[PDB]
Order: C-alpha cells, then structure tokens, then sequence
C-alpha cells in the first residue's frame, strides 16, 4: 500500500530437509505453495496490479536461504555455479528455464512440460533441490574418509580436524564453502531495490 | 580427555540408552516450566 | 584446477559505476562514467568524453572498447582502499 | 529474433558460393575477391579464383588486379569479409 | 618429427651452417645447436649481418653492410620471420 | 577455460557504428556476434577518410579487426 | 625438452639482450621465469637513440624481448641435458 | 574443400607462398606441414617486387609471417596490369 | 496474464520452439549426479539430529 | 615484490612512477600515485647561438591510481624501497 519495492527471502530450508523430510518434488511444492500465498496477498491488497509487483525465482526477487547453516541463493546464482563448475553456460536463460513446470529431458537435453522421456523430472528439482538433498545426507550420513572423497569429488576441500566435527557445525562448515558467501542476497537488492 | 566416535555408533548408544533418554524434542515443552518460570515465581510468592 | 582472476582484474570490475579515464593504444582517452566490464577488459562507458592526441575533443554515450586496443585504465581514488587488497590470512 | 554466427554466416556464404571481398588486415588498399570453397576452426579460408585487387592510395579505386587462382589465406591476414550481391 | 621441426633436427645434427631472415631486418648464419617447439633457438658460431644507411651531414649515402660475430645466441620464435637451411 | 562472451545482446538489432583499424568506419545494425567478437552485421555501410559512404550489405569483422563501436540508436 | 628449463638452467649468469624496441640491457640475471620473463641484477640499458642508465635491477617480459647474448664459456651440453622426468 | 586438406593436397607438389611483410613471393615444392601451419618447402625460390630475387633451397617460414598461399600449378607469378 | 510457461514456451508448444532451442553443453549434469539421494544411514543420521 | 616504490616503462617510451600495488598472471599491474613522465626530445634554438640544443625535456603528469594492461608493459625498475 506504501508501494516500496517488495522482495521475498524464503528461509529455514533445513527444515523442509531435515524436520519435514518431505521428498525433493514435494519440496518444490511446498516452495510454490509459499510463494503463491505471498503473491496471493500481494494480489489481494490491491487488485488487478498483482501482475506487476509478482514475486517468482525466474525474475530474481525469491531468495531461497538456511540461516542457520547461512547459506542463501537465487536460481540466477545457482546457474552461476553452474558457469563456474563447468563454463559456457547463459546463466540468465537457464534461470529463467529452471523454475516451474518445467521438465528436463536429458537425453534430447531439453526443457519441455510433460515427461518425453517417460521418468524426467522437473528442472528446478533435477537442478537444484536434488543436490541440496544429497548434500544434506550426504554430509550427515557419511564417515570422514567417505566424506573427503566426495566432498573432494566435487571440489571442497577441508582440513582432516574438521571432518570430525559435529553434524551441525561440520554441515555449516561443508554449506559454507558450496555455497559461498550472500552475493545472491547482495545481487537479487540491486537488481529489484 | 576427549572422544569422537562414528555415526553408527552413536546411533547404537542412543539405542541402547532408551529407558532414561528424554524423548522432548520441542523446548516449547519447558513454556511457563524452566528455571527463569521458577525464579520468578519464586519472586512473586506463587507455585506453578 | 580453479580459475583466478587478476587483482587489477577485479579493480576494474570493482570500479563499475564510477567515473573512469581509459586511454587506448591508438592516443585517445575517454574519461566517462563505466557501465559494464568483463574478464577480458572489454568496457563499456556513457558519458565517455573522449580527447584523441592529435588534438580532438569530442562527446560520445555507450562506447565499448575491446581489452586488446586498451592500453591504460585510471580509476577513482577510493577503489585504492578496496576490500580486494586486504591480504587474506587464514 | 535471429541472431546470425559468424560459422553460420560463413557456411550460408560456402553452401550459396556467393562472392565475397575481403579488405586484409593492416592494408585498406589491399582486396581480395573470390568464391568461398572451405573454412577451418582458426578462420583460415580457402577461397577458389581469388583475384588480389590493390586499390588507388588517392582515389581508393581499384587500381591493380591479379588472379592467384585458388588460394588459401590466414584469418589474421583477413579484416574486413563483405559478401558481394550479384544483380540476379 | 615429421614436419619442420624434422628439418631443424635434421640441421642441428648435421651442424650445418644455416640463414635466418629476422624480421628486423637482420641476417643470421649459424650452426644449429639446439631448438624448441616454439621456434626458440640456441645456435653457435653466428655471423649477425644488416645493412645501415649511413647519414654523414644530414646526406643519406650507400648502405653498409655492417657484420659481427656472436659465440653463443638465443633467439626467439616470434622474431623469426624465414629460415634456409643450407 | 572458455573466455566470457561480450555484453552486447541490448546492441542486438541497433543502429552501430564501428570504427576500426586504418580509421575505417562501419554504419550498420548488427546482426550477431561470436565469443572471439566475431561480428556480423547487415547493410553495412563503409566510410573512409574522404567522407565517401559505400554500401556492402552483409559485412563481418573479425575481433582483432574490430577496435571501437558505438551504438547510433 | 623445454627451452624455458635451459634459460633457467643458463641464470645466474652476465647476458646482454636486445629487446625489439631496440633498447639493450646488460647485466648478470638474478632470476628467470616459466614465461621467459627475466629479471636481472646490475643492469646497464640502452634505447632507441637515448643515454644509457645504470640500474641496481630490471625486470625483462619474455614477449618484449629479441635476442640474448650469453658468455662463451656457458656449459651448453650441460645445460641442454634431460632432467625432467618422462611423462 | 577444408584448408587442411588443401595443405595436404599440396605437399609434394609445386606451391607459391606470399608472405605478409615486403610483398615476397616464394615458389617451391612443398615437402611438409605441421599442425601449426608451419612450412618447409624444398627447390623453393624466392622473388621480390614481381622479380626473382633467386634459389635458396630447403626453406623453414614459419605462419606468422606468411599470409596467402596457392598452386604454382598455371599461376603466373608476374603482376597483370 | 502472462503466464511463465507461456511466455517462455509458447501457448500448446510444449517444446522449446525450434528459432532459439536453448540446449546445456555435453558437460552439465547435476552436482551430485552420481551419489545416491538416501545412504542407508540418513535414517539413523536425522533420527541422531 | 609488492608494495615496493618502482618506475615502469611504457611501450610507448612512457615511464610511470609510484607504488605497486597489484599484479597479475599476465602482467597487467594496478598502482597507485602513478606519476607519469615522458621524456620528449626537444631542439631548442637560443637566439644567439646557432646550434639548437636538444634537450630531453620531462612533462610529468599525475594520474593516481591506474592500472595498466601487460601487452603493452615493457619493463620495470625499482626506485625506492617500502617507507
Ligand atoms: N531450522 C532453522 N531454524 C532457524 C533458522 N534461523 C533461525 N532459526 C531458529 O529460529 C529462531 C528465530 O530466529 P531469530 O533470528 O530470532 O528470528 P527473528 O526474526 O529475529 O525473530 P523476531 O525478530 O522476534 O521476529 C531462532 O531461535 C533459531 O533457533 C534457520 O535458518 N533454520
């Protein structure tokens, strides 16, 4: 009603992980669910002018974040670690194709709606919840060896003290060097603020 | 001094503790029952 | 292994939004407020008051310049106390 | 839109043999006209009947003509590819 | 091996005097000693040859071809602009 | 790895002018471009010192060959 | 072989190099980089048409350079033999 | 037809190089070819201004000097006016 | 009004239409493409949380 | 061999002076309170001597922080020590 710019910062993903544990696909809808509650009363405090002010990851304004563990990404974000870890990738036409009813077909490597290859998933889980997931058990289920060799598989590396830490800190410690620092929070203020 | 032991044996160890472990997982349990409730009651005269 | 960028890579990526002074290798300088950057020293400027050694002053908006012909860049004085240049020990 | 590659352009001016003028590279006098028979990776393009036209440093008209036949030039020697249209 | 590369082995073997045509407009007889795949050079035994248009009182007369003897040269690969092998 | 490409999709479609090497000027509207800044550009127009404008149609600069551009839109 | 690990075999030692600017630096190398970039101590340089100037030290980019004199008494065969290991 | 290719098609066989700094011209059997565009060439001679400057034999150009190559095969090497 | 998936695919297209067809290199799979969702200790590891 | 008071020298004959405060892998170096100097040789007639003098005449400039591309970087001398 004061019409100041309005961006949403979903948090306590953790809890869809680990309180929940509700299945990634699910996870994806619970997503949905909130943010179509806020643009639902966004819509709601003044009709007709809810297209304007909408608030969905694809235009930046949705900040998915664990405050806990301190990690917090956009789906622009998350496409550029794509762009680090492999190169050559269109960050902004990838985020903008990641979230959705949008499912990814591996072998035609495509994007379509409904499941070509009879068992594709969605974008945004196949590309995004399915590895926050992993890592989340991966992290809490595994031994220290196990651990380095998958953690180091990827690229992270920690020193041999901290692979037998606590669950909670040596997953804040793991959450922490994937994810980085809160240049998605820092980027998704400039672009909507 | 100090101990670290593996996942699956703290698993076994909370397994075998059952009898005395507490099974409170919310601390919204202690709400009105923790020691600042009873200190105050204590201040005020009153019992919960 | 994981690619590293420069320092003064990084200053000039830091120094978006500023007014900057480029100097090419052909004799023309444009000192403008710069809009964009990229790891190849490919910028983009605005007001971009351009001054060529022979003599010629002239006014330009949205000028971009490859890194290749760029031969010097002057930034502004604050970027020289940059979080970048803090010696990271941990 | 469509946005037109540099490879796309090159394999569209190859499958039509359209002629094409290339100005060189340091030399705006310096001209070569031909047809595009092949392309590499490095931008290396052989062209075949390549004529090498060097132009007036006065009037910038085409003062010398030479056909090299089939040739192969360099893309660093190449500056300036300009697809000549044929009045069809 | 099987290339040029093969003839500047072939050369070096040999210790055959052989003519570099450098792109600053110098001239190199030497004996190949060793070489990289770069085009690096390392020779002995050279003779450093260039014309020198000399200016006496602001006149330009004949060139001179000016010559020196080097024991031991290194010489680059992007400064080499032709090589003969004789 | 491989190197970023340029930022010029908003110059997509626009009226540019390129100046490049032997003070050589190009009026066109772009039509692409590459990762090595191969640019492909339609109705071109070259100019040279004198002033003279001749038209060449669909044109293409290399990236070494390309020194300056400015949009005219 | 690598001609990189021969320069860096063939340092500590009193070159001259002319670079393709025409300038000419004289002096004993302190160290030598992967990129042939040379950093000399007690260096006398020359350029194009202009005064010598005598420094403590001067730092060479591989690129900028043309070509580099050595002494003669330089042990050639013991600095051109294999010590790297097979790949 | 690649430039490899023609590269390959014309090894042994007579070539003319025109190289990129004094507008030389060299004429010779082409012998090898590396993956860098390096030449060597052999019976290779060498002219200058549209007038043979002479025979030098087996030649080593590197592809940074050279910047167009042809067939000597029906090429006349003088320049038409 | 203007819906994602019809902005993006187009109405009934389904597919990406065939003018731009954005494809991912060869190289792009998913973070943890090879490990398994669920080690048979996760169970143990949340029920430990 | 930061932070060392040093003067670099331009492709183009320019020489800049000042503390370095940054380099890359290749060679492009950020440094700050660069002082510029050009050395122009100038022949200047006296009204009463015939022979014109040529002087290599200093025109510096300060520009402060800059940072400069290593293509056309040539070489570099150190001039004073950290202060
Ligand atoms: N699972 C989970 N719990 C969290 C997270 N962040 C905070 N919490 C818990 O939630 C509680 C609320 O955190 P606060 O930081 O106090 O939230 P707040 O916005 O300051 O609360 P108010 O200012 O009163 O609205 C804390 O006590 C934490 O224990 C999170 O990211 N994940």
């Amino acid at each position: 009603l004061e019409d100041i710019p309005l961006t949403l910062i979903i948090n306590k993903m953790d809890r869809l992980i680990l309180e929940l544990k509700i299945p990634p696909t699910d996870a994806y809808f619970k997503l949905k669910h909130v943010i179509e509650e806020v643009n639902t009363v966004i819509e709601n405090t003044i009709p007709g002018r809810g297209e304007s002010k909408r608030l969905s990851p694809e235009k930046g304004n949705v900040l998915f974040a664990c405050t806990s563990m301190g990690w917090c990404f956009t789906l622009q974000s998350f496409a550029k670690m794509y762009s680090e870890s492999y190169g050559g990738v269109n960050v902004e036409e990838f985020a903008r194709r990641l979230w959705g009813d949008v499912y990814f077909n591996p072998k035609k490597r495509t994007f379509t709606r409904k499941p070509i290859e009879e068992g594709a998933k969605r974008s945004f889980v196949n590309f995004v919840m399915e590895p926050i997931y992993k890592l989340y058990s991966h992290t809490i289920s595994e031994g220290p060896e196990d651990l380095k060799r998958t953690l180091s598989k990827l690229g992270i590396f920690l020193k041999p003290s901290q692979y037998k830490a606590d669950p909670k800190v040596l997953m804040k410690l793991v959450c922490e060097q994937f994810f980085g620092p809160s240049t998605a929070f820092v980027d998704m203020v400039i672009k909507h603020i | 001094k100090r101990w670290n032991l593996t996942l699956p044996q703290m698993a076994n160890l909370y397994r075998l503790s059952e009898p005395l472990v507490s099974d409170v997982v919310d601390p919204n349990y202690f709400y009105l029952f923790e020691l600042k409730s009873f200190l105050t009651a204590k201040a005020l005269n009153v019992a919960l | 292994m994981t690619s590293s960028i420069g320092i003064p890579i990084k200053l000039l990526n830091e120094a978006q939004g500023h007014i900057v002074t480029l100097e090419l290798t052909t004799g023309q300088t444009y000192r403008g407020k710069l809009i964009e950057a990229e790891d190849n020293m490919n910028v983009q400027l605005k007001d971009i008051t351009v001054t060529a050694r022979d003599g010629r002053v002239s006014h330009l908006e949205q000028i971009y310049i490859r890194g290749s012909h760029v031969r010097f860049f002057i930034v502004p004085d604050m970027l020289r106390n940059a979080p970048m240049f803090r010696s990271r020990n941990v | 839109r469509v946005l037109l590659p540099p490879i796309n352009f090159l394999f569209r001016l190859l499958q039509q043999r359209t002629p094409v003028q290339i100005w060189l590279y340091e030399q705006l006098a310096i001209r070569i006209t031909g047809v595009i028979r092949g392309f590499d990776e490095f931008m290396n393009l052989v062209i075949d009947d390549a004529v090498e036209i060097k132009l007036s440093p006065k009037t910038n008209e085409p003062e010398s003509k030479r056909p090299l036949g089939q040739i192969l030039l360099k893309g660093d020697n190449i500056s300036l590819i300009q697809a000549l249209s044929g009045s069809a | 091996a099987n290339g040029p590369l093969s003839l500047l082995q072939t050369a070096v073997r040999s210790h055959t005097q052989v003519l570099i045509s450098v792109r600053s407009g110098r001239k190199l007889l030497a004996r190949v000693k060793a070489f990289d795949r770069h085009c690096n050079m390392i020779l002995e035994n050279v003779k450093e040859m260039w014309t020198e248009t000399p200016v006496t009182n602001g006149k330009k007369g004949r060139p001179v071809n000016k010559d020196r003897f080097i024991s031991k040269m290194f010489l680059r690969g992007d400064s080499v602009v032709i090589v003969l092998l004789s | 790895m491989a190197p970023a490409q340029p930022e010029l999709k908003k110059y997509l479609d626009k009226r540019l002018f390129v100046e490049l090497n032997g003070s050589r000027r190009v009026i066109g509207v772009l039509r692409g471009y590459d990762v090595f800044l191969n640019i492909v550009l339609d109705d071109a127009v070259e100019e040279r010192p004198n002033g003279e404008k001749v038209k060449l149609g669909m044109v293409t600069i290399r990236g070494n060959s390309v020194v300056i551009l400015e949009p005219l839109e | 072989m690598k001609l990189v690990r021969f320069l860096m075999k063939c340092a500590n030692e009193t070159v001259t190099i002319e670079l393709k600017n025409g300038a000419i630096v004289h002096g004993t190398i302190a160290s030598v980089t992967p990129k042939m970039d040379t950093a000399l101590r007690n260096v006398r340089y020359t350029p194009k048409g202009e005064e010598p100037y005598s420094v403590e030290s001067l730092t060479v980019r591989g690129n900028t350079i043309r070509y580099y004199i050595l002494p003669d008494s330089l042990p050639l065969d013991t600095l051109l033999i294999d010590d790297a290991p097979k790949p | 037809v690649n430039p490899r290719p023609f590269l390959q098609d014309l090894v042994n066989q007579d070539v003319i190089v025109r190289l990129k700094w004094g507008q030389t011209e060299y004429k010779g059997r082409l012998v090898s070819i590396d993956s860098y565009m390096n030449i060597q060439l052999a019976n290779t001679e060498e002219f200058i201004n549209y007038k043979s400057t002479g025979h030098l034999g087996q030649v080593l150009i590197r592809c940074n000097n050279v910047l167009w190559v042809t067939a000597a095969a029906g090429k006349q090497m003088t320049p038409t006016e | 009004t203007v819906s994602h998936e019809d902005e993006l695919f187009g109405k009934g297209n389904i597919e990406e239409p065939e003018e731009e067809a954005f494809v991912l290199p060869a190289a792009v799979e998913p973070f943890f493409a090879d490990e398994e969702l669920e080690t048979e200790d996760t169970r143990s590891a949340i029920e430990l949380w | 061999y930061i932070n060392w008071r040093m003067r670099v020298t331009l492709n183009d004959g320019r020489q800049m002076t000042g503390q370095m405060l940054a380099f890359d892998k290749h060679m492009n170096l950020v440094l700050a309170d660069t002082e510029e100097f050009r050395k122009t040789k100038r022949m200047q007639a006296k009204p009463n001597s015939s022979t014109t003098q040529t002087l290599i005449q200093e025109e510096k400039r300060t520009l402060g922080l800059t940072i400069v591309r290593g293509a056309n970087i040539i070489a570099l001398s150190v001039e004073s020590p950290p202060p």
